[PDB]
């Protein structure tokens, strides 16, 4: 999920 | 890299951006590992929940790299796969484990005091050091706080580091809520340590690689995987056992270079 | 040849966070 999260990106 | 400092000319000669063509951009890191092979996390090529999937062609790499906005002029390097590998026992659906993929340098790089590579660990290397508050450095250009945006607090001019201490497994099933694998490990500093610092976004693919007093080599302990954010006091990153999954990464090398 | 940052310890010059390393796996003071 990669370290800013689910819900995607900003 | 949430709290850290900038690099220096040489101190990481294996970092490498996961710089896509066009949109002409930037979607992770990754290290030297060999003439032609760089490996990284596989969040960082084939994420179909956020629709993630890429190939040799999508993407283009780049070495020699200090200054994250620039053209490194004649200290930089760039060549583009030639074939992207992945793990094929991968988690994108659960945790997003064996967050592992390589790739065959469509052609060969030449080293030099500005790329230079980065040797995997032995048990033995992979067991002195792997331990509760060991530090490991992780690198990269990803975003100075957590997801939000600034050639300022969103993004570094330059090569970001932060040393951090291995995590007492226990207390690393006690950060998270999801279900991690001996095959994860996590860095950082406690709540109470009263220092701070991490990793953040398009940090990831990023190396962890730490220093063995024996040899004075640079291992490469970890890839950057995930987190619940950036710099949360209570949590700890979460990286990829790199010797756990020694076994495959020699495979597709003897088996496709 | 690996794990030898040719600006550091191939001629031995040390970066200013490493020896920050050390003092972890045999703990400072």
């Amino acid at each position: 999920l990669d370290p800013r999260s689910k819900y995607e990106p900003f | 890299i949430v709290e850290g400092s900038d690099a220096e000319i040489g101190m990481s000669p294996w970092q490498v951006m996961l710089f896509r063509k066009s949109p002409q951009e930037l979607l992770c890191g990754a290290s030297l590992i060999s003439d032609r092979w760089v490996l990284t996390a596989a969040h960082c090529l084939l994420y179909p929940p956020w629709d993630k999937n890429f190939t040799e062609n999508d993407l283009l790499v780049r070495i020699g790299k200090h200054s994250r906005t620039r053209y490194e002029r004649n200290i930089e390097k760039i060549s583009m796969l030639e074939k992207i590998y992945i793990h094929p026992r991968y988690n994108w659906r659960e945790n997003l484990d064996r967050d592992i993929a390589l790739m065959k340098l469509k052609k060969p790089v030449a080293f030099s005091d500005y790329i230079h590579p980065v040797c995997l660990p032995d048990r033995e290397t992979a067991a002195s050091l792997l331990q509760a508050g060991y530090k490991g450095r992780v690198t990269g250009w990803g975003n100075l706080k957590e997801t939000w945006t600034a050639v300022g607090k969103g993004q570094p001019s330059v090569l970001q580091v932060v040393n951090l201490p291995i995590v007492e497994r226990p207390v690393c099933k006690d950060s998270t809520r999801i279900r991690i694998t001996d095959n994860m490990f996590c860095a950082g500093y406690k709540p109470d340590e009263g220092k701070r610092g991490d990793a953040c976004e398009g940090d990831s693919g990023g190396p962890f690689v730490m220093k063995s007093p024996f040899n004075n080599r640079w291992y490469q302990m970890g890839i950057v995987s995930w987190g619940e954010g950036c710099d949360r006091d209570g949590k700890y990153g979460f990286y990829t056992h790199v010797f756990r999954l020694k076994k495959w990464i020699q495979k597709v090398i003897d088996q496709f270079g | 040849d690996c794990g030898l940052r040719p600006l550091f310890e191939k001629k031995s010059l040390e970066d200013k966070t490493e020896r920050e390393l050390l003092e972890s796996y045999i703990d400072g003071r």
